[PDB]
């Protein structure tokens, strides 16, 4: 999903489905590699609760 | 692809007598040389199960899916091959598909647009010698999908079917008599094989079968339905705590 | 992105819609290259007066001012809580201890007791042991069955 | 109490807490300002990302 080879242009914006698995984000958030994420009604430290 | 083979008129319903079947683990709970009893959704011991052929014969109907399912079929040539379970069956809403096919058994949950007379097809032995699969004939289309697992890939054959709190469990048991004929009485019972989140409405339910577009042998086989239903059922459970034996209270 | 996403004469394979005949609805996609009308004029063919081709290209260079550098979105979006639950947060473990008196939970089998290495057997689909009493006093650890 | 307390560009005089360690104690007062660290970092001095 980030790491992806190359990214889609907005015009034409990819949707990847996902299931069936869990979702730990400490090699995520926990990384400075993004300038922004904001969660929009839930804290970013309770997603892996 | 998708083709009407419609040639079968719809015949009479027939029936026979489950005399001790359908009891299944109800939960992941280990018990031992203890008699425990439970209201569960069960096959009602001694019903009359509606019982399909074919030979000449390829009966295929979409049954109700009520208060879940017993299936089996009494086997040769592996000729039930997956099931069509769902509450439109023409891509209005979502419907589960699951099917086993020659590289893998495969399940599925997407907004399928179904063949009015759904099934898989295989040539007969022909020209090469060897069988093969070509007619995939059961769905035209699939947009919104939800789930889709594949096996790793590669007689009495006993199924349940429960999709209660959308949650589909099916509990099996594959065992091979070499009994000609008659359904054997005598006791065993079905473990979970697998559980599905799938949070899909089932109404009715279909199964599949194994058969140019016309003109064909469907090769010989039986197989039977009954729904189960809610009663209380007291399970002997042994040392090793496999239930060797049932009481249908009622 | 500026690092990854810019050339250095503008990386003009990323594109944006420029203009549309009214705002677009949440999370619709539109893929429409039919020429827009900016007038009260039918705009037809390929070029005319107030005729414009609906979609632009981005001038991304390593050069532009921070702003105008390319950058990459992910929304992690997800429709929640009306049907069964398929996807969840991580569930930590640690260390499995024996013979000490202890505030167990295996699989959201909290509870408390003296853990120690059962003689019984289960067939493999079980995970909890119950006794006469219809009370719990057995469990299969998740990770290193036992 | 708007007739009495609400200007036309709006009081800012009264506040609220938005971040906090711990849920407070009963008839428990704060008088803190000391900044939140919502990231895992330390975050000394009056500011931060
Ligand atoms: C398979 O046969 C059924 C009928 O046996 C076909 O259904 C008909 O479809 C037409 C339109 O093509 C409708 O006007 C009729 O009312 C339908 N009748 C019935 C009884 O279904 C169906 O189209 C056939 N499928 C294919 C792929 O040919
Ligand atoms: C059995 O069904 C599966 C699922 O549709 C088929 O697997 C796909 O086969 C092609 C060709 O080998 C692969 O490119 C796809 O990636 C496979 N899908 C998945 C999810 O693995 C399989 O080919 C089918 N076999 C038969 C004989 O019908
Ligand atoms: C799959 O789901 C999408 C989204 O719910 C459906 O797209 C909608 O289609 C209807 C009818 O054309 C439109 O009124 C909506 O505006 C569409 N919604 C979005 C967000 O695209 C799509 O039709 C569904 N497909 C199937 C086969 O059920
Ligand atoms: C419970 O299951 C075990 C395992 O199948 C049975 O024990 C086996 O019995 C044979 C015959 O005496 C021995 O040769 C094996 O070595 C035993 N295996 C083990 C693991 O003990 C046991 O008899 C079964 N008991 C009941 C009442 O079903
Ligand atoms: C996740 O679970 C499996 C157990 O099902 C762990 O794999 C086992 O590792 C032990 C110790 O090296 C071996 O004795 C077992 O034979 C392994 N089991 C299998 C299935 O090969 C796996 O390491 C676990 N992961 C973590 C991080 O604990
Ligand atoms: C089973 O079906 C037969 C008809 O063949 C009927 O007479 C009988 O009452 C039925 N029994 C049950 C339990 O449904
Ligand atoms: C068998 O016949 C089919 C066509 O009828 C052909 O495509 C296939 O390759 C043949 N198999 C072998 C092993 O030659
Ligand atoms: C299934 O039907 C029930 C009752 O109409 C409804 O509450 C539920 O939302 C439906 N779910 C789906 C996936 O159709």
């Amino acid at each position: 999903v980030f790491n992806a080879t190359r990214f889609a242009s907005v015009y034409a914006w990819n949707r990847k489905r996902i299931s069936n698995c869990v979702a730990d984000y400490s090699v995520l958030y926990n990384s400075a590699s993004f300038s922004t994420f904001k969660c929009y009604g839930v804290s970013p430290t309770k997603l892996n609760d | 692809q998708c083709v009407n083979l419609t040639t079968r008129t719809q015949l009479p319903p027939a029936y026979t007598n489950s005399f001790t079947r359908g009891v299944y683990y109800p939960d992941k709970v280990f018990r031992s040389s203890v008699l425990h009893s439970t209201q569960d959704l069960f096959l009602p011991f001694f019903s009359n199960v509606t019982w399909f052929h074919a030979i000449k014969r390829f009966d295929n109907p979409v049954l109700p899916f009520n208060d879940g399912v017993y299936f089996a079929s009494t086997e040769k040539s592996n000729i039930i091959r997956g099931w069509i379970f769902g509450t439109t069956l023409d891509s209005k809403t979502q419907s589960l598909l699951i099917v086993n096919n020659a590289t893998n058994v495969v399940i599925k949950v997407c907004e399928f647009q179904f063949c009015n007379d759904p099934f898989l097809g295989v040539y007969y032995h022909k020209n090469n010698k060897s069988w093969m699969k070509s007619e995939f004939r059961v769905y035209s289309s699939a947009n919104n999908c939800t789930f889709e697992y594949v096996s790793q890939p590669f007689n009495l054959r006993e199924f349940v079917f429960k999709n209660i709190d959308g949650y589909f469990k099916i509990y099996s048991k594959h065992t091979p008599i070499n009994l000609v004929r008659d359904l054997p009485h005598g006791f065993s019972a079905l473990e979970p094989l697998v559980d599905l989140p799938i949070g899909i409405n089932i109404t009715r339910f279909q199964t599949l079968l194994a058969l140019s577009s016309s003109g064909w042998t469907a090769g010989a086989a039986a197989y039977y339905v009954g729904y189960l239903q809610p009663r209380t059922f007291l399970l002997k459970y042994n040392e090793n705590g496999t239930i060797t034996d049932a009481v249908d209270c009622a | 992105s500026n690092n990854l996403d810019s050339k250095v004469g503008g990386n003009y394979n990323y594109r944006y819609r420029l203009f549309r005949k009214s705002n677009l609805k949440p999370f619709e996609r539109d893929i429409s290259t039919e020429i827009y009308q900016a007038g009260s004029t039918p705009c037809n063919g390929v070029q005319g007066f107030n005729c414009y081709f609906p979609l632009q290209s981005y001038g991304f260079q390593p050069t532009n001012g921070v702003g105008y550098q390319p950058y990459r979105v992910v929304v992690l979006s997800f429709e929640l809580l009306h049907a069964p639950a398929t996807v969840c947060g991580p569930k930590k473990s640690t260390n499995l201890v024996k013979n000490k008196c202890v505030n167990f939970n295996f699989n959201g089998l909290t509870g408390t007791g003296v853990l120690t290495e059962s003689n019984k057997k289960f067939l493999p689909f079980q995970q909890f042991g119950r006794d006469i009493a219809d009370t719990t006093d057995a469990v299969r650890d998740p990770q290193t069955l036992e």
